[PDB]
């Protein structure tokens, strides 16, 4: 609720951003020739449905990881009460990381950073849910032509986390004076960095849900064929959030 | 269980 308030808002969203974004982006940019060869592709098409499912599971866990780290250095989230702070990362940590993806997206090859090395989807057939697959390729596409900064990821990603819509808020409008704030900032930032345009370009909520939504649905088709392998294999956390 | 347990 003032304007230097709101430019230092900014500066702690980037910087608690940073802190927890897991791969740096340079490392991702070195990498990106870094690719993986034909037979080590067949490698993994030739791998189990269930023994890939499980290394997925675990790197996408890695991931969430950090972005609980991110809510809770985010200016705000702490304050909130345990039932909210969870109802938000359970809604939104992996809309985040459908996000954050994109840094480890290369538009020109249509790869993604996967265990060392680069691959296109083909790398993933062993899953056995190639609709999923593209899917998030094609999201992690269109993202990637927005270029966005650091900072626009870093105050992005902190207004889909913090979403007053999510069912389950007890203190609902905490939430939207938080989410408030944070809309100001990102907008603010557009405003002084000459990006505006990006707003109209940007996901439509409609697509994260949907995304998260296909997660789920294909896992429960696995789970079903597999249910020993989920609750002996698959990480706690990930069956948190997604059973 | 879990995610309780990493916010505290
Ligand atoms: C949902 C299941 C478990 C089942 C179907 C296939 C997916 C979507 C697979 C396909 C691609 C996949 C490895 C994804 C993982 O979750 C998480 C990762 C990651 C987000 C997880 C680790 C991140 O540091 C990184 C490199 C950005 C990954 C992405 O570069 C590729 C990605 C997004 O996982």
């Amino acid at each position: 609720a003032s304007l230097t308030e709101i430019e230092h808002l900014v500066q702690s969203v980037c910087k608690s951003y940073r802190e927890t974004c897991q791969l740096r982006l340079e490392d991702l940019l070195r990498q990106r020739s870094n690719i993986f060869s034909r037979e080590e592709v067949t490698g993994y098409q030739r791998k189990s449905m269930w023994e890939m499912w499980e290394r997925c599971a675990h790197h996408l866990t890695e991931a969430i990881q950090y972005v609980v780290e991110f809510a809770k250095r985010l200016s705000g989230f702490m304050e909130l009460c345990q039932n909210d702070q969870i109802v938000l990362l359970k809604a939104g940590a992996m809309e985040v990381v459908l996000v954050r993806m994109c840094r480890a997206y290369n538009a020109d090859n249509r790869t993604v950073f996967f265990e060392g090395k680069y691959g296109g989807m083909e790398l993933f057939r062993a899953l056995g849910c190639s609709e999923l697959i593209s899917s998030i390729f094609d999201f992690s596409h269109s993202l990637s032509a927005l270029h966005f900064s650091e900072d626009e990821i870093a105050l992005y990603t902190a207004l889909v986390l913090i979403n007053a819509h999510r069912p389950g808020l007890q203190e609902k409008r905490k939430v939207e004076q938080l989410q408030y704030n944070l809309e100001l900032a990102f907008h603010h930032h557009l405003c002084k960095t000459h990006r505006q345009s990006i707003l109209a370009k940007l996901p439509p909520k409609g697509k994260l849900r949907s995304l998260c939504s296909q997660h789920v649905e294909r896992l429960q088709i696995f789970q079903h064929l597999h249910p020993i392998v989920v609750q002996a294999a698959f990480p706690p956390l990930y069956k948190e959030l997604f059973s | 269980k879990i995610l309780h347990r990493l916010l505290q």
